DNA sequence: TCGGATGTATATATCTGACACGTGCCTGGAGACTAGGGAGTAATCCCCTTGGCGGTTAAAACGCGGGGGACAGCGCGTACGTGCGTTTAAGCGGTGCTAGAGCTGTCTACGACCAATTGAGCGGCCTCGGCACCGGGATTCTCGAT
DNA sequence: ATCGAGAATCCCGGTGCCGAGGCCGCTCAATTGGTCGTAGACAGCTCTAGCACCGCTTAAACGCACGTACGCGCTGTCCCCCGCGTTTTAACCGCCAAGGGGATTACTCCCTAGTCTCCAGGCACGTGTCAGATATATACATCCGAT
């Protein structure tokens, strides 16, 4: 019978890689490391947003909580650029 | 001629006196002004609860006392008794604040 | 911009907006999850991934390789000043160490 | 408060903070160095405290903002709430 | 225990079992909360509180006092070898430090 | 008007149970409240992660027991595990 | 596998680990010290790994148990899952 | 008489050679035996995935390399080039592992 | 070894303000019940962990000569400690004002939930091009000889 | 300063394998569409506490002079790590084989969520009194220049 399926971020990391460097490949251990990186950062940002919505007695995690968690967690220029990217994405999605 | 202690006696006396106590060692108004100046280059027209400035002072003093303990350890390692800026630099580098 | 398609495509990303929604919603972070939180989080994750991958690709091309290995990710991370502050307590497996000899140990005149 | 208040962290205050740390002799160039260090630490905490204050849409920096900013740096503080 | 009274009194504790249950259910830790988790957590919290309070009371009596202050909690914590490992990254306000002079600095 | 909750009366019961003659000041009680809250959130977060790793959706008493084994040092962990086990066993019977 | 395997961490191995750290000269008493500092570190990680393995009611120590035990001590590790 | 380098040349050559590489520096079977011995004084009749022992080895080697960097910093602070046990002790104390 | 001189512990009066305790009440916890799905348990399969040879050869162990670095001692001279007289501004109390934190009531738009549907992503094949490796030659540090 | 011999490392071309990149079949998770109840946005009001000012006392910061203990540089001895050659031990690799236990599926039951009612524990507020901070006066321990 069948073996259960396990999800990862491999095809999306590969799409991004073919966007940035159109003719570079990636090995398998490097892709494992990239998966661990994406999971780590996801859990950091989500936990910070959870605490930040609990401090203010809210029940909802909105894009404002995510933006403030990004401002808290990342260093300076990284934070500025990530905030600009997220804002642009949300605006393009809504409009 | 008047009485006079040798260099190193009043230093140990003050070490005992200040390790025996729990007061705050920086003056309150200068520290509050420093805090307001920094915060006002972060955002204009801010107000502070008094508990906020008191918490900031407690944290800063605890940090500096720990750093000075580590600095003394380094200065003794180099076979000295005087602490120098290179001791603070080594302590903050090994500790993880200058990488 | 209105759409009837996959949300990742109307948002302008190459990263799953629906999977991130399900992970935020089934992960015990809050009772409710807004509609614009997975879009923001996907965009931030894509930015950081693209940054690291670009630096690592430069490091791989500087060694005449057509493929990224953990050594190149280690180099790209340690040689940046902000990615090294975001990942300062992390160990990359099979990554190695930056070449750095203290100046006092080299031979003298 | 605007200009040059770090010189209000006088030299006797640093001698006292060093005596509580167990230091017997101090070099004349420590003071400047110490001030530098202090400023950096402060600028990291306040920057976080204000970030919480802007999120709650407040204009008063509460003591809980400072306690949270310190807790997220690995410097938990007991006695001011939380 | 068949007696149907308050849960803290049924479990044998002084800490609140119902308040801990509510804090576990409304804190976003899991989807469900068993019936024996608040009892266990209340018992552990009460044990640790009793430990620290006993050491601090000894430290207060050693200084001819009838009342505990933050200095005594600081002393009791830093002088125990395991409570110092559990609370090694914590700052007690108005607590001071432990008296400690490096042996190299004393007059010879 | 609002009312705030704390652990003051329970800390005071424990104190008058272990030291029948000493009192406690107000700042010391603030510190004790912060301590109880800190340890509560540590243990609860560790138990949440333990239940998530194993794909469970319930925090039972063995999640709390394993979180206590992970968080506290040796003899503290042993005595806390014994106390919690005794409390649960007395509660069900 | 019961007795005295810490001497399997030979002296050339410690010297290689020191060379990767940038060390030019090594004292003859370093080795006996390094076999101590290692044996402690290991004992803290395995003790946690096994604690996870007993919770899942397993008898095999998985790599995820080790990754979690390391993440819990502030030593996140990329490349083995997680 | 045969060729011979001066003391300190092959050391720098090995520093470059081993900072340039990414291999594992401890032998595999001795480390696996050490791991099994420790774990078996924690619980009897355990089994290990191979990935588990590999992860343990990566973590241990990374830890020891970082510790040796800090030790070299201390040894240079004391105006030496040879690292000694007191340097490891000072590094682990300031770092936060011996309090 | 030793009498000043200075600093610190000790004993008593006294006076305040914070700790300990009582009271009303209201909101959160307990009692009783029902419904549904999470988890405990049994059974089966097959992956991957452990144990065992045998060979080859890379690496560890051992010994030896010697050069360089650790460490102790000595001398000088600048920088830090101690104590005194003067200057500065912190700390304390009281007055007064207003910004903004905190709470309540109303209503509407946003997110949970449920059933149908269909295509994005995962597991399995598989093939060829990048990377590992061999070897031969070129160049480039290193060192003892002037 | 220099040059020549000898190890060591880089470079270049050829050979071969195996893992990365891409295709295909298919299941299940994301999307569509509609409904509904309540979280939160917003307006309005109150009244706490944060800010600004003013005068007075005095504690602490500041500036300065003197001298001494400590930092630092230099010299000399000696021992202990380094580099190298020879021998020995056991890691590593490929292979064979058995079976434990991890992983999945099916079934059932009992434990926890949810709803409503009732009532008493804990919180806000008031108030009395005694533990502790402080002034003052001695008594004793410690440090230092003089022998």
């Amino acid at each position: 019978r069948k073996r259960s399926r396990k999800e990862s971020y491999s095809i999306y990391v590969y799409k991004v890689l073919k966007q940035v460097h159109p003719d570079t490949g990636i090995s398998s251990k490097a892709m494992g490391i990239m998966n661990s990186f994406v999971n780590d950062i996801f859990e950091r940002i989500a936990g910070e947003a959870s605490r930040l919505a609990h401090y203010n007695k809210r029940s909802t995690i909105t894009s404002r909580e995510i933006q403030t968690a990004v401002r808290l967690l990342l260093p300076g220029e990284l934070a500025k650029h990530a905030v600009s990217e997220g804002t642009k994405a949300v605006t393009k999605y809504t409009s | 001629k008047p009485h006079r202690y040798r260099p190193g006696t009043v230093a140990l006396r003050e070490i005992r006196r200040y390790q025996k106590s729990t007061e705050l060692l920086i003056r309150k108004l200068p520290f509050q002004r420093l805090v307001r100046e920094i915060a006002q280059d972060f955002k204009t027209d801010l107000r502070f609860q008094s508990s906020a400035v008191m918490a900031l002072q407690e944290a800063c003093e605890a940090y500096l006392v720990g750093l000075f303990e580590d600095t003394n350890l380094c200065a003794i390692h180099a076979k000295r008794v005087t602490i120098m800026p290179k001791d603070i630099q080594l302590a903050r580098r090994i500790r993880g604040e200058r990488a | 911009s209105a759409k009837a398609k996959t949300r990742s495509s109307r948002a302008g990303l190459q990263f799953p907006v629906g999977r991130v929604h399900r992970l935020l919603r089934k992960g015990n972070y809050s009772e409710r999850v807004g509609a614009g939180a997975p879009v923001y989080l996907a965009a931030v994750l894509e930015y950081l991934t693209a940054e690291i991958l670009e630096l690592a690709g430069n490091a791989a091309r500087d060694n005449k390789k057509t493929r990224i290995i953990p050594r190149h990710l280690q180099l790209a991370i340690r040689n940046d000043e902000e990615l090294n502050k975001l990942l300062g307590r992390v160990t990359i497996a099979q990554g190695g160490v930056l070449p750095n000899i203290q100046a006092v140990l080299l031979p003298k005149k | 408060v605007l200009r040059d208040n770090i010189q209000g962290i006088t030299k006797p205050a640093i001698r006292r903070l060093a005596r509580r740390g167990g230091v017997k002799r101090i070099s004349g160039l420590i003071y400047e160095e110490t001030r530098g260090v202090l400023k950096v630490f402060l600028e990291n905490v306040i920057r976080d405290a204000v970030t919480y204050t802007e999120h709650a849409k407040r204009k008063t920096v509460t003591a809980m903002d400072v306690v949270y900013a310190l807790k997220r740096q690995g410097r938990t503080l007991y006695g001011f709430g939380g």
